[PDB]
């Protein structure tokens, strides 16, 4: 799960991360990623890529 | 165009079949179907080559035969039905057991072999005097026009065995029901049983609408058919009847036979189309509350073209789990189309048509549509009920620069 979220950060942007919306996961509820999650191991990741 | 192609394969169990039932046949004919007559049990009878149907309509007016020949078989009728092959099947007192094995499989029930629908108050006159051929009422027959025809019928002689419907299986049409004195049993055996069908419970022709929208009528009387009751007059055996010039079975008969090969009732649907309101393209994603405009449109088969289906009953749904919002499609500019609001709750929703009416095809339409929250941005600002609260962090800022000035040089 972190893995798949570290990716879409540094493709995305912060930006779009922050307000990331995931409809693929708990059908058909869906999830909030942007507000349900840690974003600071995703952060030190995507920092040191770029 | 015709849905179902004109290829149709019809099983006799004697050649003389053709002779007694040419009105049918020509009615049949001239409408342009392809007949091709064979034994029902003749060896070289086969439905599928590699995959593909060599016919695209069956009738079997076999009753009496106990096998079919070839590779014909009660799985491959099923098969066939399954392709969305049409089939009508007629029935006798002399029913094999393959005619009742696919009715079980359709779900329509019938009777032992000798039994024969007894009515001892309608029977017509001209019958033997076992009050067997009864004169079966319209008023019995089925509300569905496009099934039966609108125009208005005259009796129809029914001489054959009794049929039930179960009750677990939703698509079976009681197309018509035998009268309220009547009943099936063993004419020579007394009743000591409950009879198999009794009332109107007993079933004359009944019609079946598959999921991939087959169809398949089942006929208690092979002779139903025949020219004879087509030009017989009709007069029931009961004192004060009257005597009708000509019976309905000739006019009937034609108004099923079209339901059966896809000549009435058939609905296609087109494209659909979503967006927001003032947006030509659907977006990715809508918003929570967000106001979209659906629009469907939908084909009505009428003499072999296509045109707009004229249906007003037509409702829309947005479903989630269960219907948060269900609303009629507005018949606009030759398209059904609705505006709504979306619901303040995010979720994968869909929107969903289901227009299933008696005696039509049955539609269903599903587009998948994922609703997000509120980002961010979108929040309101400067909210004029918060002013105190922002005059507050202005003032602290403003009074701790104030008071390094001063600090400093005091």
């Amino acid at each position: 799960f972190n893995y798949r979220t570290t990716r879409f950060l540094a493709e995305e942007g912060f930006y779009k991360f922050h307000n990331w919306f995931d409809d693929r996961a708990w059908y058909p509820l869906g999830r909030i990623i942007g507000g349900t999650i840690y974003p600071g191991l995703m952060i030190t990741s995507a920092a040191i890529y770029h | 165009v015709c849905a179902s192609g004109p290829r149709t394969l019809v099983l006799l169990d004697n050649l003389n079949v053709r002779e007694t039932h040419s009105l049918f046949f020509r009615s049949l004919k001239d409408r342009g179907f392809e007949l091709t007559f064979k034994t029902a049990d003749d060896p070289s009878l086969s439905l599928i080559k590699y995959g593909e149907f060599l016919y695209d309509n069956l009738i079997i007016f076999s009753p009496s035969v106990e096998d079919f020949g070839g590779n014909i078989n009660v799985e491959t009728i099923s098969a066939f039905i399954d392709g969305g092959g049409s089939v009508l099947v007629a029935a006798s007192s002399d029913i094999g057991d393959p005619l009742r094995e696919l009715g079980s499989e359709c779900g329509i029930e019938f009777d032992e072999e000798k039994t024969a629908v007894i009515d001892h108050h309608n029977y017509d006159i001209s019958d033997l005097g076992q009050h067997t051929l009864i004169v079966a009422d319209t008023e019995n027959l089925l509300k569905a026009p496009t099934i039966v025809g609108k125009s208005s019928l005259n009796p129809i002689l029914f001489r054959g065995v009794g049929m039930v419907a179960d009750p677990d299986n939703p698509l079976v049409l009681d197309i018509l029901t035998g009268s309220s004195t009547s009943y099936s049993f063993f004419p020579d055996k007394p009743i000591t049983q409950y009879p198999h069908a009794v009332g109107k419970n007993t079933l004359l022709i009944a019609g079946l609408q598959a999921r991939n929208n087959a169809r398949v009528i089942f006929s208690g009387s092979l002779d139903f058919f025949s020219d004879s009751f087509f030009n017989s007059a009709v007069q029931k055996a009961a004192p004060g009847s009257q005597r009708y010039s000509q019976t309905g079975n000739y006019e009937l008969a034609v108004a099923l036979s079209r339901w059966v090969f896809k000549e009435e009732g058939v609905l296609r649907v087109g494209p659909v189309s979503h967006h927001r309101v003032g947006e030509t393209a659907p977006p990715n994603a809508y918003t929570v509350t967000d106001l979209v405009e659906y629009s469907i449109v939908i084909q009505q088969l009428s003499n072999g073209k296509w045109v707009p289906f004229d249906g007003d009953d037509i409702q829309l749904e947005f479903v989630r789990i269960d219907p948060f919002v269900r609303t009629f499609l507005k018949k606009k500019g030759g398209k059904y189309s609705v505006q709504f609001k979306l619901p303040d709750v995010y979720g994968v929703f869909q929107f969903k048509v289901d227009y299933n009416r008696l005696g039509y095809t049955h539609l269903y339409s599903s587009t998948q549509v994922s609703v997000r929250p509120l980002q961010h941005t979108q929040y309101e600002r400067f909210i004029p009920s918060a002013y105190p609260y922002y005059a507050s962090a202005f003032s602290m800022m403003l009074g701790l620069f104030i008071f390094s000035i001063v600090f400093l040089h005091m």
